[PDB]
This record gives C-alpha cells, structure tokens and sequence, in this order.
C-alpha cells in the first residue's frame, strides 16, 4: 500500500493537524499448471496439462507410403485407417455404452456428458459429450492414470450427467482401479445406473490412427477432403458417374464389400463411421472446419448433401433435355433423391421464453433449459425437400424447369443421325473430353475472337514452357559435366602420386 | 439408416422462429455474449468497471 | 606462359570494362525487380476490381478467383503474371457460363 | 454501371430532395413545388 | 464516453433497449482494446473473443454471420474453400492440376504427398511456449528436431481456442515449418518465445575456447573455457530466419551449481507487454517445491537488444509466480506469458 | 435497427482468402465499370506484367 | 592438380548457388505446366463455345 | 500505420527498458525545443523551414495522427451499419 | 521490391548506413564561396 499523509501548517508555524490514508495496491498474477511434454517408452510423444493427453507424433508414416505405392484402394481402404498407434501413457481403454433415449430417465433433453475424476485432481473433466438417440451409443475412451492415485478404492471415476438427476454421487458411474501387472478392474462398489454397459479392454495397449492428434490434419486431407474434392471437380465437368464413384470412397449408401465379405457399414472414413451422436457442446470457434472434425457429424451431413446434389444434378441434366423420355428420367432421379432424404422432419417451434435478466442470461461453461437460446431450422437443408417437391410438381403438372408451360409432342422427333455420328466419332476419336459446349448469347464472330485470343495466350504459354524445358535440360548438363570433370581430376591425382613414387624409386 | 430423419436427426430438441428473442442468433444472444465477455474487462473497484458506468445494464 | 598471364588479365579487364558488365546486370535487375513488384501489386488490384465487377453483376459475393500466392518471394516473383492470367481466364469462363 | 444499378427491388429507401423548397425563406423550388402534382419514378429492373 | 450513450443525438434517431445495450458495450470494449482506458485486465483482453473482435465480434452483422457459419458448417464448408490447407496439399493439387483428373493422377500425387509427410511425421518435440496467460487461450509454439539428421529444427503451433472436449479439432495444429538457421544447441536448451509478436527462439551454445599450451610455455590444454553464449534469433516475415544476437551469460552459469553434464534450466517468457523478455537460469531440481526459495540467475532482454542483470530482489518474485513452469528431472514444462 | 446478418458463405470465402497466402488481397473498390471492361483492362495489365 | 580440383568444386558451388539453378527451372516447369494444362482446358472450352 | 507513427510520436509516452518515460516524442530534435520560433528562416523551401524549426514537424506529425484516426472513422462510417456508425463515432470523438 | 514491413526496412537501413559510413568522415581540404557576401550564395567544399 501507499501511505498518504495530509498535513498542514499555520502561517505562524503551528501544525493544523493531519489525516492519513492508505491506498492498497494488489499484485495479481494468475497461475496455473504448466502444459507438460512427454516422450514415452513406446515412442509415443504427447502433451498433457490436465487429464487430457494429446498425441504429438505418428509412428507409421512409412506404412502409409508403402500402401500408397500399391494403389488408391490400398491407401484409402478402411484397413489403412486401422493402422494402430501406441497408447499415450499409463492408462487403459474402456468401452462405454450409453443406452437409448427415454423420458423415465434422461427426460426432456437429449444431451449427456461423461466426466472423469480423481486423475490429476479431485475435480472433474469432460472426456466425452454427445446426444442420446433412439438407440445406444457405443464409444471407447482412453482413460489416463497418474503415477500415484488420488483415491485408494479406485484410481479413476467416470460419471454421466444429463439434466435429469446429474448428481455425481459416490458410486454413480464406474470406479476403476489399477491392479498389479497392468490389469484394470471395476471396483464393485460402483453402480452402472447410467450406462447400458462398461467394458475394460484389458490387453489393449493401442488405438487406431488418431484423427484428433497433432498430425491428424494430414489424415483428414488424405481420407476425407481429397476424395470429396475429386468428386467436386468431376461433377463440375459433368462427369456424373465418376463423381459418384468418388463419393463412394467416403460414403456408400448401400454399404461395401471388402475381401468378398459383405461389410456392415456405410461410412468409409473411420471418424465418420464413429461418432453417431452430435456433440452437445459446439466448438466455440469461427472456423467451420474446426467445428467439423471436432464434431465429425458435420462432415457426414455435408457428404449426404453432396450425394443429393449429384442425384439432383443428374435429374436436372435430364430435365433440360425437354424430351418426354428425359423428363421421365428426371422424375426418376428426383424420386431417388427423395428416397434418400426420407420424410421431411417435423420441427415444432417453441414459444417458451423466460425474459431473463442479462446478468442471469450470462450463463457460461468452463473448467427451463441448460442453455438459454435456441437454434433455428437450417433452411438450407430443409430446402432440399422444398426443391424436390417443386421439381416433381412441375413434372406432374407438365411444366418446365422454371414452371413455364410446355407442349412437347408425345413422341420425340428422331435425333439427326449425322449428328449422332459426329458426336460418337469425336468421342472415340481421342480424348473424349468434349464437354457440353454451352450455346450462349454471343454470336459466332464474337466468340471466335474470344476463342482466338484465348488460344494465342495459350501458344504463348506453350513457347514459354518450351524455353523452360530447354533450359532445365541445359542446366542438368552443365552440372553433369562438372561432376565428370571432378572425377577425372581424382584419377589424375592418383597418377601424379604414382609419378612421384616413381621418381623416388629413381 | 435411410433418411435425414433417421441419421442426423435428434440434434436440437426444440427450434425457434428467426425473429424471436429466443433465437441463438438474435440480438439478445449477441448482447448476452458481449456482456459476459465485457463484464470483466476492468477491475471491480475501477471507475471504468462496466457496472459502475451502467448499473442498470445488468 | 607469361604472355598467357597477360592475355588472361586482358580478358578480365575486358569483362570489367565492356558495357555489358556485371554492374549493368546488377543494376538492371535492381530496377526491373523494383518495377516488377510494384507493377504486380497494381495488376493484382485491378484483377481484384474486375472481380468486384464480376460479383456485382452476378449477385454472388462468395466468389474469389484471384489467389494470393501468385507472387512467391522465393524465385523472385517469377510466373506471378502467368498465374494471374489464368485466374482471369477462369473468372471470364465463370461469367460466360 | 447506371445510377442505382444492382439494388434489390424490395430493399431500402429512396429519397428525393428539393433544396431551397421552404417558402418563408424565399426558396426557388418553393414556388414550383406548390405546382407539383406528383412524383413519378420509372424503374427499370431485371429478373434473373 | 463514460455512460456509454450519446446524449447529444437528435430525437429523430430510434432504437430499442437491446440495441442500445449492444452499443454501450461495443463502445466499452473498443475503448478498452484501443487502450483509451489504460488499465484493462490483460487476462481478459487476451481471450479469443477479443482476438476475433475486429473480424467478427464487433458487429452484429458479422457476429450473426459467423454464428450461423459455425453452427451449421455443412452448408458452407468446401474441400477447396477451407482453412488449414497444408503446403503438402498445395503440392498435391499442383501435380493433379497438370493433367486429366482421374484415379491414376491422384495415386501418384498421394504418393508424393506421403513422402513429404513422412519426413516430419516423427520429429522429436523438444520444447514449447504458450503465448497466453490463460492456458486454454492463445497458442502453444513447439520446436522439434529431425529424427534423422542431427540438426534440422522445425516448429508447430496449436490453437487452444479449438480445444474443447478434451481434444483438439485437427486443423487446430499448424504444419511443421523448417528453421534454416544452423542451430547447434548445448543439451538442446532451446526455447521458443513470442516476443514483439514474432517468433523468437533462444538457446545456449558452449564455445570451447582455450589456450593451445597447458601452461602457456610447454604443454597442451585439456578441456575448455566452455563459454556460454545465449543466442537469440527470429523469423522474418518471409519465413526465413535471421542471424542470432549473442549475449554473454557465463557469470550466471558459473554461479549456478550445475554438474559437468548439466545445462542450466532455462526459463523464458515474454512479459505480457513492453517487449521485454524475462530470462532466468536455474539448477534443475527433482521436484517443484524445491524451487521454493531457490536462487536464480536472470536477465532482462529489451526490444533494443540490450540486457540487464535481473537483481535477486526481482528474480525472487518472478520465481514465486513463474515456478511450476520450471522443468524438473524427467519432465518438461511449457512456459507461458508473465503478467 | 438491427443489421442484416452477414452471409456466412461470404465470410468463409474471405476467411480462407485472409489466411491463405497471408491474405494479401487489397480492397476491391466498387466501381463504375462493368465486368467486360474491367476484365479487358485487367488482362492488358497482366500481359504487361 | 589439387588447384584444378578446387576450381571444379567452386564451379559446382556456383552452379548450385546461383539463382538460375536447376531448382529454379524445376519449380518453373512444374508451376507453369500446371498453368498450361489448366489454361488449355479453358481454351478448349471457348473454342467449343 | 499506427505502429509506425509511434516511432516518431506516441501520445501517452514510451516504455524503455521496462521504465516509464516522460517524453512523448521519440525524435530528439522534436522533443527538444517546444518554442515555436520568432524569426523564421527566409526561404522558398518548406523542408528547410521545418528542421530549422522542428515545431513544424511536430505539427505535421500531429496531423498525420489525426488523419489516421479519421480514416479509421470514415472506414467504419461507410460500412453503414448502425454498429459501424457508432464505431465511426468513437473514432471521431478520439480525434476531437 | 517487396512487401513493406519492418524487416524490409531493416535490410534497407543497413545498406543505407553502410554507404553513409563511407563518406561520413572525409577530411575537408578547402572551400570556396560563390557570392561576394558570406550570408548568401553557396559554399563549395572539397574533401578527401
């Protein structure tokens, strides 16, 4: 503190007394636990700061190179994504199954959270969060342990909260204990009231490729974004069949066959196959890809949309041909898109609002609703039903793509066979990449000049590339020639040494 | 499963209309967020403490 | 041999006195490089203006054709122009369709 | 581009302003405005 | 400017009670961020909400825009238009872009993708520095080292704002970047630091300087006056590194009672502002409580690359507040900013 | 009274274009010229580059 | 002869360190080639229009 | 632009070696001599006049700071949202 | 030649000052005034 004295004197020197004040000064320095870095015996490297352990490296990059080497299907298979990594540190894996949504338990709201206690502190941390569905949720979590337990009945506690009775009572949820020899058991005093089941995965010291780890960004590009991109480009080129094939590397609505065996899954990207529940806590970000990935469900949805966009595009393509036969094709494709969307969901709107004070509204989370505000509908997704409904309506009412009436003949005028031939010939002449040439507003002499300018620009890039190539080769040669001079010199040096020995012999 | 209502469904329990106060994207939602963050920019004994300047805001 | 020393020095002297010496090229580079970079920024800005026109005519504000990587410091801006030329061709195509 | 080109036909507001309109201050539009029967806009717009 | 409301506006302007609240606060925040209000709480300013203020959070229109973008990312995300595209992806795309797009074209591109990847797949991570006060905010910068060549240093950063239910959201991590500076540290005493909002790193090297004669007349020297050079270098805006500045720390190191093979612990943290770097050297202990009342030898480094010894009167404070960041035997810890 | 929310797809294009390449893409001022004029001016500017 | 050896090595250093080295041409070819191909698809599309 | 102006003038002062300085101007000849002169240089060159009497640079520096605050203001102003208009306002209030 | 930032200018200052040093301290040998009064005109100097 600063001690401030107010004092004064009289003209004749007499003191006029005093008053003293003290101004406190507080030095506030926030402190916390430092993030800790580790390198384990099994080669895993990780970061730890709470009970959370983040993988820093990968040990199988070589296997991936070896797999890419044998082809696209080897590298993009499910097996690839099951290359395993060592566990990060002392701990164990356990499978938790969260039962189907009910109201007798888990009333009103669908969220739940799983927390871990007594690991680095006696406090809790969220290790999993999500939302209850019509079926169960089967997940496996790594449960870290410290060197010395904070509890002697158990070395870790895991419990669930879900609005209704989120009590965190003693023995609510499994209590885990580490026995000697690495064996993990559940302390029998605990109660699995909020779990369908809990299974300690003894003898599992590993996990599949970590899409949440430090190098996961590369796996997302390798397994998800690349095939989605390739399909995107093929679709722009109107190669609808290849775009379809490429989407199947991410999602096959009809499943997969692997090694003959009929497989039981549709999502071919491991993190999209896994995570069949929405994260109840959104990622607090500004980056939509950080949100997705964190919650893989969002990619599952964008993938779903792209599949529809493709079906719709194929339908639209046919629609525009304006031949009654192609209009029927368009109908077919739209009906498939509808089959895939399924029923338009009923989404009731709420009128409940408490008109809370701003200070109360400022409800935060750190380390009659559980939040205050509610989401909107997501019109972009809802529009897919609206879009198909309208396109189908137009077919049913004999209207064009934009609702205009049309009077097509019952039977189509035969295609001009000369033109069919030139198309067939050009297609089979070579290339085959002879995409729809769109007949636009501009007349021939305009377009001719434009195409011409475009081509002379191309001929310039051509000669430019030619010069680069000739230079690239000229340089390769100058380097070769110098390496060759160097070798001949070394040989001449040996000759001169022998020459000197000869003189010594003389 | 087949259908948007079978996969992806079951996320946000109840929804609200785009113009209500209750919407998470409403100005009130924005106000709530600004407030929780601005509320602690200054010391509680400072003249610029948000509640000192505007005791009614809260 | 002495004469070959003289001849070599005469050739070195030539390299140092001919108009097209290294000083010339270092100079020409210093100035052209300064121009090229400045010209690039202006070229980009106009490509970006053409892009705003693209967006205002076709009411789509998400469109971006001009990519920020055209000028690589490494390699001193080489092919920055060609890179931009492509982006404009793409913008133009997008308009036509 | 023409004046006002690209504005959505259903958004925002137009204003027409007549300077020197006030009569008490002897404005110039002030005598003419008393003879202005209407204001007509001719709006050319496109549908895309 | 005090009541956060304009009392000189005309009656013509209309508003709502909420709209004014979302104005009085926006001004409150802007005056704090622009340091009009000179003593804001830096532990609050440093939060991500404010970091995004100038791009998204200072306006309803952009706030609302983003909130929709993030809440329903599936309507906006795109494999081309995305954040976090790596250098390796650019290379993939470039070779893909040279020919017709088909499966074979991408198979070869995937192979080069992976071979570029392998090279940094398993770098050893040596150390890291958190640039926030708050451990869950800001970024942690890491320095690693090739598992092959003895040298080759590389760095990463991770955005903690993308950390949520115990894990990072994948593109939260930057790719490894190579340091082209020929660093040859003693016992790997290398620390990253964010200083002057730039990535700086500093480390020790031993200079084996001695006499060529054991007694300056007839003989030879055995070991060396292993002088300790503290080197500090930073990244240029183009990604390259500059020449390090060398500081003399021999008197600090000789004072610490270190064994023959023990490098001093090196604490480095930026002061929250004033471009001042706080460096402390210490004899690394087995436990953190052993640093209570433990003498340290530090220095201040300023933007003007001058330095001053850190008097024990002050190093004692930094210690009480900054220990628990100190390495102890068999662990490594991340330092954060000092405020 | 309340601003129309920004269109999130546009915010994304800008964000991608802000971190990509450092985002060194200067303000594209709204002008008086239509696309084909500006296209040709830009093209000439590039061929000079 | 040792001198010639050193001179030969300094020439390699020149070839490797000079700006216009093989790395430059490798880079220029790779990048231009990507451009040329992409440009080509567009050139064809306009020819087809 | 702001950061760079601070190399010449930083209202609110500077921190040097962690210490709080009592000067506002970081250019020795502008910091020194706070007295506008009385007998100006007789010339046709405004640059020679300034320098000779450093007060003229202090003023042009001041103006640039104001120009900057205004530009920030105008930028926000032109976005025409109610929120950005209020932002423009504070920038103008700071210039005042 | 490049982006304007602090590093660009540091490099620029180094060459600036290098050139400065080379002429920073020449010896002045002699000088000449070109007017008949010493308050006006120019003085020319020769250094080495």
């Amino acid at each position: 503190s600063i001690d401030v004295t107010f004092t004064a004197f009289a003209e004749d020197g007499r003191k006029l007394g005093y008053e003293s004040f003290s101004i406190p000064v507080t030095l506030k320095v926030s402190t916390d636990n430092a993030l800790t870095l580790h390198h384990n015996e099994n080669g895993a490297q990780y970061m730890q700061w709470q009970s959370y352990r983040t993988r820093l490296n990968t040990l199988f990059a070589r296997q991936l190179v070896a797999r890419a080497t044998t082809g696209i299907d080897t590298i993009l298979s499910m097996e690839t994504q099951n290359i395993q990594e060592p566990q990060l540190g002392k701990g164990f894996y356990a499978t938790f199954v969260i039962p189907p949504y009910n109201l007798s338990t888990h009333g009103d709201e669908r969220w739940f959270k799983l927390y871990i206690k007594h690991v680095v502190d006696n406090n809790s941390h969220i290790i999993y969060s999500g939302q209850l569905t019509d079926t169960n949720i089967n997940i496996t979590l790594f449960i870290p342990l410290d060197d010395v337990p904070l509890n002697q009945d158990y070395h870790a506690k895991v419990y669930m909260t879900f609005k209704k009775s989120p009590s965190d009572g003693t023995w609510w949820g499994p209590h885990f204990v580490r026995d000697d020899k690495g064996i993990v058991t559940i302390n029998p005093k605990s109660i699995l009231t909020h779990f369908e089941s809990v299974n300690v995965l003894n003898n599992i010291s590993s996990e599949p490729m970590d899409f949440s780890g430090a190098n996961s960004l590369y796996f997302w590009e390798l397994f998800y974004y690349t095939p989605m991109l390739v399909a995107q480009r093929l679709l722009h080129e109107q190669n609808f069949d290849e775009a379809n094939r490429w989407l199947k590397y991410v999602w096959s609505p009809s499943g997969y066959i692997v090694h003959g065996q009929i497989q039981n899954y549709q999502w071919n990207v491991r993190p999209l196959l896994e995570d069949t529940s929405w994260n109840s806590d959104p990622l607090d970000s500004v980056d939509p890809d950080a949100v997705a990935q964190h919650d893989p469900m969002h990619y599952k949805v964008s993938t779903f949309m792209r599949t529809l966009d493709l079906l719709i595009a194929r339908g639209d393509h046919a629609y525009r041909q304006l031949e009654r036969d192609t209009l029927n094709e368009a109908k077919m494709w739209y009906m498939q898109a509808l089959h895939l969307l399924g029923d338009k969901p009923y989404l009731p709107l709420s009128t409940t609002w408490s008109d809370p004070r701003l200070d109360r509204a400022a409800d935060i989370t750190t380390q009659t609703l559980t939040d205050l505000f509610l989401p909107q509908i997501n019109e972009v997704m809802m529009n897919y039903w609206q879009t198909l409904a309208q396109r189908v309506y137009n077919l049913r009412h004999n209207l064009s793509i934009d609702g205009q009436p049309l009077y097509l003949p019952i039977y189509a005028t035969p295609a001009d066979p000369k033109a069919l031939l030139s198309a067939a010939v050009a297609t089979s002449q070579g290339g085959g990449k002879l995409p729809e040439s769109f007949m636009s507003l501009w007349r021939f002499p305009h377009m001719l000049e434009n195409a011409r300018g475009m081509v002379s620009q191309l001929t310039q890039f051509g000669s430019t590339l030619q010069n680069i190539i000739e230079r690239q080769d000229a340089e390769a040669l100058n380097a070769l020639l110098q390496n060759q001079a160097a070798e001949l010199i070394l040989t001449n040096l040996s000759i001169q040494d022998k020459t000197i020995e000869e003189l010594d012999a003389e | 499963l087949i259908g948007y209502n079978n996969q992806f469904s079951g996320r946000a329990s109840q929804y609200v209309a785009p113009g209500t106060v209750s919407s998470m994207f409403s100005p009130a939602a924005y106000l709530t967020e600004l407030y929780r963050e601005a509320r602690n920019l200054h010391a509680s004994d400072s003249v610029y403490y948000l509640d000192t300047r505007r005791p009614d805001l809260k | 041999l002495k004469t070959q020393q003289e001849q070599t020095q005469s050739q070195l002297a030539f390299l140092q006195r001919k108009f097209s010496n290294q000083a010339l090229y270092n100079w020409l580079r210093g100035r052209l490089a300064a121009i090229y970079f400045q010209f690039y920024d202006l070229a980009v800005a106009r490509c970006l203006m053409a892009e705003q026109a693209y967006r205002w005519e076709l009411n789509d504000d998400s469109a971006r054709f001009i990519k920020p990587g055209a000028w690589q410091g490494t390699y001193a801006g080489l092919l920055a122009g060609e890179t931009l030329m492509l982006s404009l061709a793409q913008m133009e195509d997008a308009h036509l369709k | 581009f023409l004046p006002f080109e690209g504005i959505a036909i259903d958004q925002g507001t137009l204003t027409l302003s007549f300077p020197n309109a006030s009569m008490p201050e002897k404005g110039k539009q002030a005598t003419m405005l008393k003879t202005l029967n209407d204001i007509i806009l001719h709006i050319r717009y496109t549908i895309k | 400017q005090y009541l956060l409301i304009d009392n000189q506006v005309s009656a013509a302007i209309k508003t709502t009670r909420i709209a004014e609240a979302i104005a009085s606060i926006q001004l409150y925040v802007n005056r704090a961020l622009e340091n009009v209000e000179e003593n804001a709480n830096s532990g609050v300013i440093s939060r991500q909400f404010f970091i995004d203020w100038d791009k998204y959070n200072k306006r309803y229109s952009t706030w609302a825009g983003v909130s929709q973008l993030v809440y329903y990312p599936e309507n906006y995300i795109d494999p081309t238009m995305r954040i976090g595209q790596t250098k390796m992806m650019d290379a993939l795309l470039q070779s893909v872009s040279q020919s017709q797009l088909n499966a074979d074209t991408v198979e070869d591109a995937f192979m080069s993708y992976l071979t570029s990847f392998e090279q940094v797949a398993n770098l050893k991570v040596i150390s890291a520095y958190h640039d926030n006060i708050n451990n869950d905010q800001g970024l942690t910068y890491f320095i690693g080292l090739s598992e092959t060549d003895a040298g080759e240093y590389y760095w990463r950063s991770v955005d903690h704002s993308k950390f949520n239910d115990g894990k990072f959201a994948a593109n939260a991590w930057s790719e490894w970047h190579k340091i082209d500076c020929p660093i040859n540290p003693y016992k790997s005493t290398i620390r990253p630091v964010i200083y002057k909002s730039r990535l700086y790193l500093l480390w020790l090297e031993q200079k084996e300087i001695t006499k060529q004669t054991g007694n300056s007349k007839d003989g030879y020297q055995t070991e060396t006056d292993y002088r300790y050079e503290l080197k500090l270098a930073h990244i240029r805006y183009d990604g390259t590194w500059n020449t390090p500045i060398t500081f003399d720390v021999n008197k600090k190191i000789s004072e610490l009672k270190l064994e023959k093979n023990r490098a001093p612990g090196l604490y480095c943290a930026g002061y929250q502002g004033e471009d001042t770097l706080l460096v402390m050297f210490y004899n690394q202990q087995d436990t953190l409580d052993s640093y209570k009342n433990a003498s340290m030898q530090g220095l201040y480094i300023f933007a003007d690359m001058a330095s001053k010894d850190m008097t024990p009167e002050q190093s004692n404070v930094y210690r009480d507040n900054s220990y628990q960041q100190f390495d102890t035997n068999n662990v490594r810890r991340v330092n954060n900013r000092y405020a």
